């Protein structure tokens, strides 16, 4: 097989209570080791690996660098988070709730964003606990989630099931029942 | 509106090793 | 790993000897707000209702790919050129939405803990390639600084219909086919 060397530069914002701490950190990675790193927390680049050492030392010694860096926090974090991010927290899809069986019943959760979501089985209107297992939450990659919640039935034809969604985009929680023909 | 980003800061030339 | 109610990559550089090939792209919360492609030199999106939020110079993402490609020919030296470990690729594929029979649906191949970056992902109609209908992300990035990678089929619910996904990676003995359980 070739052979293959990777380089990979991430420059990523976290941010938590809206913009009110927000912390970026830029890695410097070699195929998956990261050597050197800029930590707005820490001020300065450190290096992570002995590797890194050389850049570490040049980059803190070159003022444009330096102070250019320190300024993202705010020129790329923050303004991207202005521009782009709080408009994107916005988004809202609602998810499609749809009820089979598989003796399993199967509730699936389908196109949904954010990623926020709570799912609830519910049998003659009693909410069950046990007998429930669902799968983690799905990316699907193109901006939206999914996940499916299983429940073991009962021997009665008679029951019905219910299953009980609530999400951000959603007033009202939205309800499917299903009941053996 | 153009979306700023993070600058890839450029490695200082010569720091030990080898190719192999 | 650093705690934090969102997180946002501005954005992911990668570049690598094999080829050699870059990718420029923005994430947020673990998902492509856009990408540069590199061949046109275009600020693109694979999904145009994120074009609203803002768009991008091409440039910067040209110009961070060449301090990349001089960065990574330091590190190689630095490194002793020590090679890209081959890791095996985990892949699963699973329908956008319940299938209902003439209403059309989206059929997803996830290629997980990928890399190196290197991957070729297509899907089989009942043994033979298809290509019509298939859209793929980019390489999107992981905290253990593996890739991932979804590739799409859009496809007509019928009877009878056969598909698998095909993953052509140097980390696995042998192209791995994963078929589509209804
Ligand atoms: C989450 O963040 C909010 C918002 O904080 C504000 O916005 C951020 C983006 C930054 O710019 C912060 O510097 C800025 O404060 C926090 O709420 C804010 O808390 C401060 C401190 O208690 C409040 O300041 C007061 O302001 C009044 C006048 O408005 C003065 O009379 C007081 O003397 C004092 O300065 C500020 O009003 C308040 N703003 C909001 C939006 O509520 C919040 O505390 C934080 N939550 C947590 C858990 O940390
Ligand atoms: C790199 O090569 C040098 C020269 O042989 C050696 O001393 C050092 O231990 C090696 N370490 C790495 C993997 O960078
Ligand atoms: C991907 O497919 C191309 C074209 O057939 C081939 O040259 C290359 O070796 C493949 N790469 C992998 C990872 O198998
Ligand atoms: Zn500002």
């Amino acid at each position: 097989s070739p052979e293959d060397f990777v380089f990979q530069f991430k420059g990523m914002c976290y941010f938590t209570n809206g913009t009110e701490r927000v912390r970026l950190v830029t890695r410097y990675i070699y195929n998956r080791e990261e050597y050197a790193r800029f930590d707005s927390d820490v001020g300065v680049y450190r290096a992570v690996t002995p590797q890194g050492r050389p850049d570490a030392e040049y980059w803190n010694s070159q003022k444009e660098v330096l102070e250019g860096t320190r300024a993202e926090l705010d020129t790329v974090c923050r303004h991207n988070y202005e521009v782009a991010f709080r408009g994107i927290l916005q988004r809202r899809v609602e998810p499609t709730v749809t009820i089979s069986p598989s003796n399993l019943l199967v509730c699936s959760v389908t196109d949904f964003y954010p990623g926020q979501i709570k799912v609830r089985w519910f049998r003659n209107d009693q909410e069950e606990t046990a007998g429930v297992v669902s799968t983690p939450l799905i990316r699907n990659g193109d901006w939206t989630f999914q996940i499916l919640v299983m429940l073991e039935m009962t021997p009665q034809r008679g029951d019905v099931y219910t299953c009980h969604v609530e999400h951000p985009s959603l007033q009202s929680p939205i309800t499917v029942e299903w009941r053996a023909q | 509106m153009n979306l700023p980003s993070t600058k890839v800061s450029w490695a200082a030339v010569g720091g030990g090793g080898s190719l192999v | 790993d650093i705690v934090a109610d969102h997180v946002a990559s501005c954005g992911v550089n990668l570049y690598q000897f094999y080829g050699p090939s870059g990718q420029y792209t923005h994430e947020f919360d673990g998902d492509e707000q856009f990408y540069v492609d590199l061949e046109r030199k275009e600020t693109a999106w694979r999904w145009p209702e994120f074009s609203k939020f803002g768009g991008f110079d091409p440039q910067g993402a040209l110009r961070n790919m060449a301090v990349a490609k001089h960065n990574l020919n330091i590190m190689i030296k630095r490194y002793n050129s020590t090679a890209a470990t081959n890791e095996v690729p985990e892949v699963t594929v699973f329908s956008k939405s319940p299938v209902t029979l003439g209403q059309p649906n989206t059929l997803i191949c996830l290629v997980d803990n990928i890399f190196p970056p290197v991957v070729n992902i297509t899907w089989l109609s009942n043994g033979q390639s298809v290509t019509e209908g298939v859209s793929e992300t980019s390489f999107l990035s992981k905290s253990d600084h593996s890739f991932f990678k979804i590739s799409y089929l859009t496809f007509l619910p019928s009877a009878d219909e056969i598909y698998d996904c095909k993953v052509e990676h140097w980390g696995l003995d042998q192209p791995l086919l994963k078929h589509w359980e209804p």
